[PDB]
C-alpha cells in the first residue's frame, strides 16, 4: 500500500521505524489528491491596465472580502486571500 | 489576631473534640454494616485502619471552625453510609485502589518523569 | 411584651437547651489566620507541590491599552504538557494550570493564599510612575541635540 | 510592519503569556513568551523601567527559532568504537559515575553562558563534595576581582545611565554587546547633552562620538589628567567609565 | 551502555502515569481475550501503553478491551496461528510481545502441540524476525521432560507441551522473559470457578484426589501476574530469565477446599458438604470424559482430565530461580481477595441476614517446610 | 478511499447477494455452519430490542423514531423496560459522575450478546460539557461502544442510520464459522 | 442487494431527495462541475478502507544529528 508512505500537502509522512504506522494496518490513510499549490499555479496570471485592481473571489458576496492590489511594482502580485495573480505590463 | 465570628455547633475546642470522638464512634459502628452490604473487597480491620488514617491526616488542624466543618462533612458521609445512597465504586475511593503508587526518591523521579 | 400565645419550643425546652441556643447566637473569639486546605477539597499533592505566583499581568507590547493591566491576579505554576500519540493535541495532567484569579491588591491575594494554604510568592510589586515631561517645543530647539530630523 | 519569523503562526487571544527574562544579552531584559499548545511562538517585551523599558534587541527577540533547531533530546554516550550513541538516562548516569570513580581526585568543571544560578550552584556543590576545589567560567576575568562585586558590576544603574553627563568607553561596543545600554546612552545623548569618548578602533554607536585612539597608554592619560577628556570627566556632574 | 533504538521525540516516554499519556511501550498482547489477558490489558492501559490486540474469533469477544485504553491506544487485529502473515502484520511495529496463548483442552483444529509448541514458535520466530526487543511468553510451574501421570492415562500432555514450548521459544528467541505461574486465582478464572461449579461436586459432596491431603499448591493472584508482566516489560534486565510466579504462602488442597466452602457458607451440617476420596469414585472420571466429549466448545465448568492432572500435581518451586519478589511486585494473600471473590458463589443469598447471623470463618492453615517434608515422606 | 462505481462498471459487476460470507466455502460443514450463522444473524439483526434509558435531550429525538414519521417498529426495533429483555442500550445524553456506576450496572445486567449505540455528542466524547468536572468524557471509557451516532441532536434519519448500521454489523457478525475455525 | 443505505445518494441528488430544492439536477444549471470534485463515496466504517486520524503537522523540534 502506497498511501502509508504518501506525503500530504503539509509535508507530513510517518517514518518506516515509527510505531504510528501500526494504526494503518486496518484503516487506510487519507491523503488529499488535490493539492492547493498545484491548482493555484495552474491558473494563469491576469493582465491588467489600471494601477490598482480589486479582488472579491470571483463570486461577489460568496467570495472573500474585496481587497485592492497595487500593480506599479513590476512582477506578479498575489492576492492574499484566494491566491490569484495579477500583472501590469 | 482577634476576630468575632458566629460559631458552628460548638463554642470551644472541647465540644469540637467531643463531636470528633462521636464521629469516630459512629463510624466504628457503621463499618461492619458497610462491609457486609456494599460488596467491597476490604476486611473490617482494613476499614478501621483506613478510618484511623483518615482521622490521622486531619489531626494537624487546630481551628475550631475548620474542625467543625470537618465534623459536618464526616456526618454527611456517615448519613450517606447509613442509608446506602452510594455504590461500591465510591466507598473504595478512600483506599485509592486504582492509582499505582509513585516513588519518592529523587533518582526514580528523575528516571520516570518530570512531576 | 405581647399577651398572645407563647412559642412552645422555647418555653418547654430544658435550661441546657436555652444555654445551647444563646451560646451559638453569640460571637466567639478566633484567630484571623485560618488554614482551609482540608476544607477546600484540594488533593494534598497539589498543596505541597504547586507554587502560586501573584502578579500584575504583562501589558501587550503591541497595544497601547492598559485596561487589562489594572488588576492583580493569582496563577499557578506551569507543569508538563505533552503530545498525545493519536492525533497531536496538547494533553496536560495539570488541573490548576488554567486558572487565573483576579484580585485588587497583593495583600488580598496574600491573605487568600494564606487562607487556602498555597505556597505563595509575589513576582513583582506595583510599578511606580516616573514624571516624564513631554511638549512639542523640544523637537525644534536651538543649540540642542534633541532637535528632531523627521517631519 | 509584521514579525516575519512570526508569520501567520498563531493568534493573540490564543496565546498563553508567560513572564520570563531573556538570557542571550547581558542586560537581563524582562520579556513575555508566547506559548500555545506546548510550543514557543515569539518573544515580546515586558515593561520594566529599570532594565529594558519596552525595548528588546533583535537577537533577544528573533531567537525563538533556535529553541526548535539543533536540540538535544536523548542522553548520549561515546561508545569505545568511536561514535556517540544515544542511550538511556540510567546507563548514562552510571557511565559518568564510573568515569568519576576512575578519575579519583582530578575533577574540574566549566560553566558556560546559558547556565542559570541554580545549575552553577549544583555543579559547585557536586565538585566541592567530591573533593575538587576548581571550578571554571568560560569568559575570563582579572585575578582577585571575585571578592568585591564592584569589579564585575555595572554599578551605575541602567535606568541611571540616562542621567549621565559624560561617559568614557574603554574598548567596548555597547551597540552590539548590550544594546539597551546603548539605548540609554542614546537617550542621555539626546536629552542630557552627553559627550562621549571611546578608546579602541572606529565604531558606530548610532550617535556622534570621538575616538581618542587604539593605544592602551592613553587609558592611563585620562587617569593621569593630561588629556582634555579627563578635564571633561572631572567637570561633568555625573561621569561614568564603561569597560568591556 | 544500554542503547535507545527509537531516537524519535514522538516515541519517547512523556507525561505522567495516567491513561492519556505514553510510556514508550508499544505492546502486542497475544491471547488478550482470555482470563489473564483482560488484567494484562487493563494494567497496560493504566500506564498509557499503545496496545495492539490481535483476536482470532469474533469482534464481540474483544470489544470489551476498548475500555482499558484511551483513544488510539487500542488497535484490533485479526490473526490465526496457521497464518504467519497476520502475525507479521501484527508485530511489525511492536517493542513488546506478550504471549498468553494457551488452551487447557484438545480442539479439533488445534492440538496441544499446535497451540503451546508450534504456535509459540510461529509467534516467537515472527517476533524475532520483526525486530521486537522483548518477549514475555508464559509457562507452567511444574514443567518437566517426562511428567509422570498421577491419576489418568493420557494426562500431563499439557505440562509436557508447555515444557517443550518454553525450551523451543528460548531456543528461537534468545532473550525471552519466561514466567512460570502456578494455579492462578481471580475473577473469571478456572481455579475458583472449577471448585464452585455444580458439575465438579457430586450430590453436594466434594471429590478430591487423596482427600486433598497429599496435594500442596501455591496459587497466585492474577493482578500479581499481570503486574509482574508489566514490571518485566519495563525492566530490560529481566530478558532471558525465568521467573517463578507463586503466592506468599503454601497450602494443601484439602484446607483450601474446606476454606472455600467455609467462605461459600456451605458448612458440614446445614449444606451437607463432605469430602471424600476421588480414587474410589469411578463415576466422576466417566462424567468428566462425557463432559469433555459431548461439549462442542468449552467443557461445562472447566471439567476435563487435563484439569484433573493440573489440580493433582503439587506446586514445586526450584531453588536458584527468582520469584516475583525479584521483579519488585508485591504479592496478594488469599485472605485479602478470596472472601470477596467467593461472594457471588455463596449459598443462601436469598436470606436477608443480619450482622451476627453468619460468623466470619477462620483463615486456613499454611503448611511449613518441615510439615511438607513430613507429609511427602 | 474508493468511490461508488459508474453504472457501466456497476452493470459489469454481478449481484452481491444477501450473504456476506459468500455463496460457497468448498466444504459441506462450512456451508452448513455459514447458513446456520446466516439464519441466526437474520434472527438477531431482525428485532433488536433497545433499552428505555434516556439520559438527556438526545432522548427526545429517540421518540422521533417512535413517532409515526419514522416508525422503529417497522424494523423490528421495539423498546423494553428491563435490561434483561434488551439487546441494545442506546446511551444517549450526558453521562455524568453519578451515572457512571448506574450505566455500568445496567450494561452489565444486560445479557450477551450486547451492542451499544452511542447517540449524541455527550455520549460520544463529552461534547459541549467535555471540559467540566462532573461529565464523563464519553461513554467509551466505561462501557464498550459498537455504533457512534455523531449528531448532537441526530436527525431521526441519522439515528436510524446508526440502527441500520448496527443491523449490518450484526449481519456480518460470525460465531459458528469462528467456532469451526477455532 | 441488502447493502443499501442512506450514503449511496450523491451530492447533486441529495437536496432533491431531501426536499431542499424542487429542481432536479437534469435542469439545475446552477450546480457547478469542477475538475477537483471527487465522486461520491458511502460510509466506509466497519471496513478495512475506513478513516483513521493522524497529526497533520510535522515535527517542530529537530534533534542534533551528531554525525
Ligand atoms: C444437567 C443439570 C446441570 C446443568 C448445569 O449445571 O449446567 C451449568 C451450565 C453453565 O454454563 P457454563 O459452564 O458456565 O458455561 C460454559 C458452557 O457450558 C459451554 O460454553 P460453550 O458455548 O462452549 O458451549 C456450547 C453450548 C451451545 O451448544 C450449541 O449451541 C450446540 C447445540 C447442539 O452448549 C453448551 O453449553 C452445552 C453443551 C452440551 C449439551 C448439548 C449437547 C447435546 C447433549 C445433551 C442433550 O449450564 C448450561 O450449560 C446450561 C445448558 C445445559 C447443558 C447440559
Ligand atoms: C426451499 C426452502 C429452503 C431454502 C434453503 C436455502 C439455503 C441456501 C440459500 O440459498 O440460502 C439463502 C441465504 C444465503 O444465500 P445467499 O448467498 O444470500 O443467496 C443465494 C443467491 N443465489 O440464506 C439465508 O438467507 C438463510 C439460510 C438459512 C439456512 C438454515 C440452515 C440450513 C442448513
Ligand atoms: N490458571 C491458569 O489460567 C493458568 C494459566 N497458565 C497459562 O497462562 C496463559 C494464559 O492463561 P488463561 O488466560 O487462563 O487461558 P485462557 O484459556 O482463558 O485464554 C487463552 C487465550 O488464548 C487464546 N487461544 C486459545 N487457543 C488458541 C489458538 N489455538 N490459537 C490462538 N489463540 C488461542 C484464547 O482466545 P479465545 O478465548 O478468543 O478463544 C484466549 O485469548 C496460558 O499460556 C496458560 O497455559 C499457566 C498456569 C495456570
Ligand atoms: C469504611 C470507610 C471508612 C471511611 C473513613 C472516612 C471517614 C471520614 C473521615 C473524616 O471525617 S475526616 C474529619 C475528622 N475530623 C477531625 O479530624 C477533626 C480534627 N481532629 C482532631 O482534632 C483529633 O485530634 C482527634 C480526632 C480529636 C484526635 O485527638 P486526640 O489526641 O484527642
Ligand atoms: C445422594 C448420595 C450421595 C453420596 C455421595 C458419597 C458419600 C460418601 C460418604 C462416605 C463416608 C463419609
Ligand atoms: C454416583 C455415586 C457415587 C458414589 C461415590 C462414593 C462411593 C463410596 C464407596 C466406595 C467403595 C470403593
Ligand atoms: S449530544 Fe446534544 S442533544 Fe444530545 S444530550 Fe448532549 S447536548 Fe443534548
Ligand atoms: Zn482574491
Amino acid at each position: 500500500r502506497g498511501d502509508i508512505e504518501k506525503v500530504t500537502h503539509t509535508g507530513q509522512v510517518f517514518d518506516k521505524e515509527d510505531y504510528r504506522n501500526a494504526r494503518f494496518v486496518n484503516a487506510k490513510r487519507y491523503v488529499n489528491e488535490n493539492w492547493g499549490i498545484k491548482l493555484i499555479e495552474e491558473v494563469p496570471p491576469k493582465e491588467c491596465t489600471e494601477r490598482v485592481v480589486f479582488c472579491d473571489g470571483g463570486d461577489g458576496p460568496l467570495g472573500h472580502p474585496k481587497v485592492y492590489i497595487n500593480l506599479d511594482k513590476p512582477g506578479n502580485h498575489i492576492c492574499g486571500y484566494c491566491g490569484l495573480r495579477f500583472v501590469k505590463k | 489576631a482577634v476576630q468575632q465570628v458566629r460559631p458552628i455547633l460548638s463554642v470551644d475546642r472541647e465540644e469540637a473534640r467531643k463531636r470528633a470522638l462521636n464521629l469516630y464512634k459512629a463510624w466504628y459502628r457503621q463499618i461492619p454494616y458497610i462491609v457486609m452490604d456494599y460488596d467491597i473487597p476490604m476486611t473490617v480491620e482494613q476499614c478501621r485502619d483506613k478510618l484511623r488514617e483518615e482521622f490521622v491526616k486531619h489531626r494537624n488542624v487546630t481551628d475550631i471552625r475548620v474542625i467543625d466543618m470537618l465534623v459536618i462533612k464526616g456526618q454527611m458521609e456517615l448519613k450517606e453510609s447509613v442509608e446506602i445512597w452510594k455504590q461500591k465504586g465510591h466507598i473504595m475511593r478512600y483506599w485509592k485502589e486504582s492509582q499505582d503508587p509513585k516513588p519518592t526518591d529523587f533518582l526514580s523521579k528523575f528516571i520516570q518523569g518530570v512531576n | 411584651t405581647d399577651g398572645g400565645p407563647l412559642d412552645p419550643k422555647t418555653a418547654l425546652a430544658r435550661p441546657e437547651e436555652l444555654e445551647q441556643r444563646n451560646k451559638l447566637s453569640g460571637k466567639i473569639t478566633v484567630p484571623t489566620a485560618v488554614n482551609l486546605s482540608p476544607i477546600s477539597g484540594v488533593p494534598e499533592e497539589h498543596i505541597r507541590e504547586r507554587r502560586v505566583r501573584i502578579h500584575i499581568p504583562p501589558k501587550n507590547a503591541m497595544q497601547s491599552g492598559t485596561d487589562n493591566v489594572n488588576t492583580w491576579q493569582i496563577e499557578f505554576d506551569n507543569r508538563e504538557r505533552w503530545e498525545n500519540p493519536l492525533m497531536g493535541w496538547a494533553s496536560s495532567g495539570d488541573p490548576l494550570s488554567n486558572m487565573n484569579v483576579q484580585f485588587g491588591s497583593p495583600e488580598e491575594a496574600i491573605t487568600f493564599c494564606e487562607r487556602n494554604g498555597w505556597r505563595w510568592y509575589v513576582d513583582g510589586a506595583a510599578k511606580p510612575k516616573k514624571e516624564r515631561v513631554k511638549n512639542y517645543g523640544i523637537n525644534f530647539a536651538w543649540n540642542k541635540r534633541t532637535r528632531v530630523s523627521t517631519k | 510592519l509584521t514579525n516575519k519569523p512570526y508569520s501567520f503562526v498563531a493568534r493573540p487571544w490564543e496565546i498563553r503569556k508567560v513572564s520570563s527574562i531573556d538570557v542571550l544579552d547581558a542586560v537581563g531584559s524582562n520579556i513575555v513568551v508566547s506559548t500555545r499548545t506546548n510550543e514557543v511562538l515569539r518573544i515580546l517585551p515586558r515593561e520594566n523601567e529599570d532594565v529594558n523599558e519596552e525595548w528588546l534587541a533583535d537577537k533577544s527577540r528573533f531567537a525563538c527559532d533556535g529553541l526548535k533547531r539543533q536540540r538535544l533530546v536523548a542522553p548520549m554516550v561515546r561508545m569505545p568504537n568511536g561514535e556517540l550513541q544515544a542511550v538511556e538516562w540510567e546507563g548514562a548516569l552510571i557511565a559518568v559515575a564510573k568515569a568519576i570513580k576512575a578519575a579519583g581526585g582530578q575533577i574540574a568543571g566549566i560553566s558556560g553562558q546559558l547556565a542559570d544560578l541554580e545549575a552553577q550552584v549544583a555543579l559547585k556543590d557536586l565538585l566541592n563534595r567530591l573533593g575538587s576545589e576548581v571550578v571554571a567560567t568560560e569568559q575570563g576575568f582579572i585575578a582577585g576581582g571575585t571578592d568585591n562585586r564592584a569589579n564585575y558590576l555595572l554599578n551605575s544603574t541602567i535606568a541611571g545611565l540616562e542621567e549621565a553627563d559624560a561617559v568614557l568607553l574603554v574598548g567596548t561596543n555597547p551597540r552590539y554587546e548590550a544594546p539597551l545600554v546603548n539605548t540609554r546612552l542614546r537617550k542621555a545623548y539626546v536629552h542630557n547633552e552627553l559627550q562621549i569618548a571611546s578608546i579602541g578602533p572606529k565604531i558606530d554607536l548610532s550617535y556622534d562620538h570621538e575616538n581618542l585612539g587604539a593605544d592602551a597608554a592613553l587609558v592611563k592619560d585620562v587617569c593621569s589628567g593630561a588629556h582634555a577628556f579627563s578635564k571633561v570627566l572631572e567637570g561633568a556632574k555625573k561621569p561614568a567609565i564603561i569597560i568591556g | 551502555p544500554r542503547p535507545l533504538k527509537t531516537t524519535n521525540p514522538a516515541a519517547m516516554k512523556r507525561g505522567t502515569g495516567g491513561r492519556s499519556s505514553f510510556n514508550g511501550i508499544v505492546a502486542t498482547v497475544f491471547g488478550a481475550t482470555g482470563f489473564v489477558g483482560r488484567y494484562v490489558c487493563n494494567k497496560l492501559g493504566k500506564s498509557g501503553t499503545q496496545m495492539i490486540l490481535p483476536y482470532r474469533g469474533d469482534d464481540s469477544d474483544v470489544i470489551r478491551l476498548k475500555v482499558t485504553g484511551d483513544l488510539g491506544q487500542v488497535l484490533f487485529h485479526f490473526y490465526n496461528l496457521e497464518d504467519p502473515a497476520s502475525i507479521r502484520d501484527a508485530v511489525k511495529h511492536s517493542n513488546v510481545v506478550i504471549n498468553l496463548v494457551g488452551r487447557d483442552f484438545e480442539t479439533k483444529n488445534f492440538k496441544f502441540k499446535d497451540v503451546h509448541v508450534n504456535g509459540a514458535e510461529r509467534i516467537a520466530r515472527i517476533a524475532r524476525e520483526a525486530g521486537v526487543e522483548r518477549l514475555i511468553h508464559l509457562s507452567s510451574l511444574n514443567v518437566e521432560a517426562n511428567p509422570k501421570d498421577l491419576y489418568v492415562k493420557g494426562g500431563s500432555e499439557w505440562l509436557k507441551s508447555k515444557y517443550e514450548g518454553e525450551l523451543r521459544v528460548r531456543d528461537a528467541f534468545p532473550n525471552a522473559t519466561i514466567i512460570r505461574p502456578a494455579d492462578i486465582y481471580g475473577s473469571e478464572d478456572r481455579f475458583l470457578r472449577y471448585y464452585a461449579h455444580i458439575w465438579r461436586r457430586q450430590f453436594r459432596s466434594m471429590p478430591l484426589w487423596h482427600k486433598g491431603e497429599k496435594t500442596v499448591k501455591q496459587p497466585v493472584y492474577v493482578s500479581d501476574v499481570a503486574q509482574a508482566i508489566i514490571n518485566a516489560a519495563k525492566d530490560p534486565d529481566s530478558a532471558g530469565r525465568i521467573y517463578q510466579a507463586v503466592g506468599p504462602k503454601r497450602y494443601q488442597l484439602s484446607e483450601l477446599v474446606d476454606w472455600f466452602h467455609r467462605l461459600m457458607r456451605k458448612d458440614q451440617k446445614r449444606w451437607g458438604y463432605m469430602r471424600y476420596d476421588m480414587r474410589w469414585d469411578p463415576t466422576f472420571l466417566l462424567k468428566a470424559k462425557l463432559n469433555s466429549f459431548i461439549c462442542p466448545g468449552t467443557p461445562i465448568g472447566g471439567l476435563h482430565p487435563a484439569r484433573i492432572e493440573r489440580e493433582a500435581v503439587t506446586d514445586k518451586v526450584l531453588t536458584g530461580v527468582p520469584t516475583l519478589e525479584d521483579l519488585g511486585v508485591t504479592l496478594t494473600t488469599m485472605e485479602q481477595q478470596v472472601p470477596w471473590e467467593l461472594r457471588p458463589y455463596r449459598a443462601a443469598l436469598y436470606y436477608d441476614a443480619e450482622l451476627g447471623e453468619f460468623e466470619t470463618p477462620s483463615p486456613p492453615k499454611c503448611i511449613e517446610a518441615r510439615d511438607e517434608l513430613r507429609l511427602f515422606a | 478511499q474508493q468511490t461508488l462505481p459508474v453504472a457501466e462498471v456497476a452493470q459489469n459487476l454481478p449481484k452481491k447477494g444477501y450473504s456476506p460470507f459468500g455463496t460457497k466455502q468448498s466444504s459441506v460443514a462450512e456451508w452448513s455452519l455459514a447458513r446456520l450463522d446466516d439464519l441466526l444473524n437474520w434472527g438477531r439483526k431482525g428485532s433488536i430490542w433497545p433499552l428505555t434509558f434516556g439520559l438527556a435531550c438526545c432522548a427526545v429525538e429517540m421518540m422521533h423514531i417512535a413517532a409515526p414519521r419514522y416508525d422503529m417498529d417497522r424494523y423490528g426495533v421495539v423498546f423494553r423496560a428491563s435490561p434483561r429483555q434488551a439487546d441494545v442500550i442506546i446511551v444517549a445524553g450526558t453521562l455524568t459522575n453519578k451515572m457512571a456506576p448506574a450505566l455500568r450496572k445496567v450494561y452489565d445486567q444486560m445479557p450477551e450478546p450486547r451492542w451499544v449505540i452511542s447517540m449524541g455528542s455527550c455520549a460520544n466524547g463529552g461534547g459541549y460539557y467535555h471540559y467540566s468536572y462532573s461529565v464523563v468524557r464519553g461513554c467509551d471509557r466505561i462501557i464498550p461502544v459498537d455504533i457512534y451516532v455523531p449528531g448532537c441532536p441526530p436527525t431521526a434519519e441519522a439515528l436510524m442510520y446508526g440502527v441500520l448500521q448496527l443491523q449490518k454489523k450484526v449481519k456480518r457478525m460470525k460465531t459458528l464459522q469462528m467456532w469451526y475455525r477455532k | 442487494n441488502m447493502d443499501y443505505d442512506g450514503s449511496m445518494i450523491p451530492a447533486e441528488w441529495y437536496g432533491w431527495m431531501h426536499y431542499k430544492t424542487d429542481l432536479p439536477p437534469i435542469r439545475d444549471g446552477c450546480r457547478p462541475k469542477y475538475k477537483w470534485i471527487a465522486d461520491h463515496s458511502e460510509n466506509l466504517s466497519g471496513t478495512k478502507e475506513a478513516y483513521y486520524p493522524y497529526s497533520t503537522t510535522p515535527n517542530k523540534v529537530e534533534a542534533w544529528e551528531p554525525k
